[PDB]
């Protein structure tokens, strides 16, 4: 088959006139096949995510939007680590990147996160990530 | 086995 990056890099391409959903939904395929498929994901992801090329960013959260919803226990897992919850908080938070990064990209993650809240209630994690940007004043 | 919460 086609690597996770062969995949995200398909799926995110700046270059895109629209949504790739055979690289998107392949991506998601691709990384629960893989034994160490969701973490790798999940390092790949958050840097797309942090890309100043908002087309780029905005497509990988549409990957990772896609395949939190379809996935997981071990993809829900490694995106309710902080290791990867702490990639988000950077973009959207002024003390980081927030300043550099357009509205529509940190709320499209704010949302992300409470979606995530309210739909997988065990990853406690990611509920401490977004009451903490809440009690911030970020969310919102 | 996991970072801390950035504050």
């Amino acid at each position: 088959p086609e690597t996770l990056e062969a995949r995200i890099n398909r799926a995110t391409n700046p270059l895109n006139k629209e949504l790739d959903w055979a690289s998107i939904n392949g991506f998601c395929e691709q990384l629960n096949e893989d034994f160490e498929g969701p973490p790798l994901a999940t390092r790949l992801l958050a840097h797309k995510i942090q890309s100043p090329q908002e087309w780029e960013a905005i497509q990988a959260l549409t990957v990772l939007e896609t395949c939190m919803k379809s996935c997981g226990k071990r993809f829900h897992d490694e995106v309710g680590k902080f290791r990867f919850l702490n990639e988000l908080i950077k973009v959207v938070s002024p003390k980081y990147l927030g300043s550099r990064t357009s509205e529509k990209v940190k709320n499209k993650i704010l949302e992300l996160l409470y979606s995530w809240t309210v739909g997988l209630p065990e990853e406690v994690k990611i509920a401490e990530a977004y009451q903490m940007l809440k009690k911030q004043g970020i969310v919102k | 086995s996991d970072e801390d919460l950035l504050e």
